[PDB]
């Protein structure tokens, strides 16, 4: 109702309707610590939730209350937990409380409290209708926000919606393809449905990723996709694989395929292969490689690398 | 440049002290930004420029007491400040009921580090209320919650739970085999560590996880050597100058910690550039009020001050005490906890 | 900023 910056906001301690109250302060002792210095509005608003508060008052002024606690600090999660008691004491409508919500969120999509909220909304009323478009709207002003995809998955799972999502998944990649926490809903994906053991899905998942690659050599989160798929498997049991990568070396290089093909040679070590000291040369010449010219910064993990393969191959 | 010390001693002082209305939103977490700057002080061996006596007091004043009839054993813990409006308590008398007052998982985590790091001996600390409370909060898939009450449940509080298990030396705070399945549960396809199972493996998730088994000293246990080979690989890739927290992503001055720590407990943050880490935290650092942002010319706050001087910290910055790159203390009061712990079995 | 809580 009356808003925070209406020019006819009154403070609560001048309201009628809460003269019977007594307003709660807040006190760190003799000696205040980390304090936060509130404002007379702030300090009235919040003197008088921890008023209804201590009373468990279940009221609708309370409710009321509460929208104003939040928008001067939507991050006091004892607040939310009050109105989400309210929310049911008082029979709220959800789905006008879903479109407040929503509001909330879109202006700090960082705040764990909001999006936990609209988790706990959403189990009430067991529908997910809104989700995805909700979220993909929230992922359109920042693709990468680690609050959006979680309650994306949250979501897909709970009420499994997986029919689309790999499709929203080719889109955003399309989008960026160095989006980290698309390449992972896509690993989601899958795993939760088709899986990878079907060799006609490996194979397209695999054919895909190396498309990309192809795009954008230079992109960690492809090559970790690609190798993720198969480190399980074995990357030495796809022989095709390290010839076509030998292939793309010459002019799609980049430190994580080296990284990628060091991987390879040490499988094969791993599993006793034919040639052994000559492979184990072929990975230390690329860890060398790696160390002095294709990752630098890296320099001393790679000879620590070498060495490794070296004392553990002789 | 250089590192400006006293500047950020002055830093962390200001922040003991008052903070602008501009923080409202920490308000709840207060104890935790008193943990930024007590921790802060000590790492750059300042607690003298505090009274750590009141500062006590106002820590032991955030504890929930369990109440005459002990019905409220299962919200015991600490709270993240005065908020509630509690009548000032330091631990003295009993608890005086409240329908929603309950601790915080992270706020009992940085109470306890805060009042160990102030010489407390936690002799005032329900020990046992505070592991009834923190049991209270796992979850059936070994994960934690953050209040009774109901909250988000992931890697972070599972962190929390280990590092109040392990400082109040007692593990029955847990189910310890249901978290190391958790912890094991969110490992990628990528090998990092996420929030949680199938989420994006993350480098504030990873830390969690690795320094939670560590301090379960469950390390090697958990993880095969083809797993941590794994995962020593996927973090050592964070280092880009300064460290990010996910591939792709923009570096940012407490990954230093977070990674840095990371690769610290799995011994080969030895093999990572120190200069490119070192230059990228003091080109966030604010020479004008002191501390540490998560970008450079941005401004600073207590987190970025307390974690960019942490992660110097591993690098064994003239003039830093050596982190505990698990317990997110200084060593001095880590081997301080390890006497606490031994005094207390006689 | 990074809200961690
Ligand atoms: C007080 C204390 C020392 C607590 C330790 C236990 C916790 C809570 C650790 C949190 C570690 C962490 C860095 C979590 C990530 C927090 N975010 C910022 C999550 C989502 O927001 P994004 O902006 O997408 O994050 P970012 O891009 O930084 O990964
Ligand atoms: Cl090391
Ligand atoms: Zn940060």
């Amino acid at each position: 109702f009356l808003s925070l910056d209406s020019p006819t906001y009154v403070l609560y301690r001048d309201r009628a309707e809460w003269a019977d109250i007594d307003p709660v302060p807040q006190n760190d002792g003799p000696s205040p610590v980390v304090q936060i210095i509130y404002s007379e509005k702030f300090r009235d608003v919040y003197d008088y939730f921890r008023a209804v508060l201590q009373r468990d008052e279940r009221s609708e002024r309370a409710f009321k209350l509460t929208r104003d606690a939040i928008e001067l600090n939507a991050a006091n999660y004892t607040v939310w937990h009050f109105r989400r008691v309210l929310l049911r004491s008082l029979q709220k409508d959800l789905q006008e409380e879903m479109n407040y919500i929503i509001a909330i969120i879109e202006e700090q999509p960082k705040n764990y409290q909001v999006w936990h909220h609209r988790r706990v909304l959403v189990e009430w009323l067991k529908d997910p209708s809104q989700e995805l478009e909700f979220i993909a709207d929230i992922l359109n002003q920042d693709a990468k926000n680690y609050h959006a995809w979680q309650h994306r998955q949250w979501v897909i799972q709970e009420f499994r919606l997986w029919d689309n999502e790999l499709q929203y998944v080719d889109q955003l990649l399309k989008e960026d393809v160095r989006n980290n926490s698309v390449w992972n809903q896509r690993h989601f994906v899958i795993s939760n449905t088709t899986g990878y053991s079907d060799r006609a899905v490996l194979e397209r998942e695999v054919q895909y990723t190396l498309e990309m690659i192809k795009l954008v050599p230079h992109n960690e989160s492809a090559w970790n996709y690609l190798k993720g798929i198969l480190q399980d498997r074995g990357l030495s049991r796809y022989p095709n694989l390290l010839n076509q990568l030998l292939d793309l070396q010459p002019s799609h290089s980049s430190p994580y395929l080296i990284a990628f093909l060091v991987d390879i040679y040490e499988d094969m070590l791993e599993n006793q292969c034919d040639n052994k000291e000559d492979i184990l040369n072929k990975a230390l010449e690329l860890c060398e490689i790696l160390a002095k010219e294709k990752d630098t910064i890296r320099k001393e993990y790679w000879r620590y690398i070498g060495r490794s393969l070296q004392s553990k191959h002789s | 440049l250089d590192f400006l010390r006293d500047r950020h001693v002055r830093f962390f002082q200001r922040c003991l002290q008052v903070l602008p209305e501009r923080y409202s939103s920490l308000e709840t977490s207060r104890l935790t930004i008193a943990f930024f700057a007590l921790s802060g002080l000590d790492m750059l061996d300042s607690l003298d420029v505090v009274n750590k006596d009141d500062i006590i007091e106002w820590i032991y004043s955030l504890q929930v007491l369990p109440t005459e009839d002990r019905s409220n054993l299962d919200r015991c813990g600490f709270r993240g400040s005065s908020y509630l409006g509690i009548p000032f308590n330091p631990s003295k008398n009993p608890g005086t009921a409240h329908p929603y007052d309950s601790g915080h998982i992270a706020m009992t985590y940085t109470g306890l580090s805060c009042l160990i790091i102030l010489g407390d001996d936690l002799s005032r600390v329900d020990k046992e209320a505070c592991l009834a409370g923190l049991r209270a909060l796992q979850l059936e898939d070994g994960s934690f919650c953050a209040v009774p009450e109901g909250s988000e449940n992931d890697m972070r509080f599972v962190y929390c739970a280990s590092c109040i298990c392990y400082m109040l030396n007692n593990w029955s705070g847990m189910d310890m085999k249901k978290a190391i399945s958790y912890i094991r549960r969110s490992m990628s396809y990528d090998n990092g560590l996420a929030q949680g199972a199938g989420l994006e493996s993350h480098g504030g998730s990873t830390f969690c996880g690795i320094a939670s088994l560590c301090l379960m000293g469950k390390l090697e246990e958990v993880f095969s050597e083809k797993e941590l080979n794994r995962i020593k690989r996927w973090c050592i890739m964070r280092q880009q100058n300064g460290y990010h927290g996910r591939p792709n992503k923009p570096v940012d001055t407490c990954y230093s910690f977070w990674v840095g720590a990371t690769l610290k407990l799995l011994k080969i943050f030895q093999y990572t550039n120190f200069e490119k880490n070192r230059n990228y935290i003091l080109s966030t650092q604010d020479r004008l009020v002191g501390g540490f942002a998560k970008w450079p010319d941005s401004h600073p706050d207590a987190l970025h001050a307390y974690f960019g001087i942490c992660g110097l910290s591993l690098m064994e910055e003239s003039g830093i005490c050596k982190v505990h790159p698990a317990l997110n203390v200084s060593t001095r009061t880590s081997e301080r906890l390890r006497d606490l712990h031994q005094s207390w079995k006689t | 900023f990074c809200a961690i809580l």
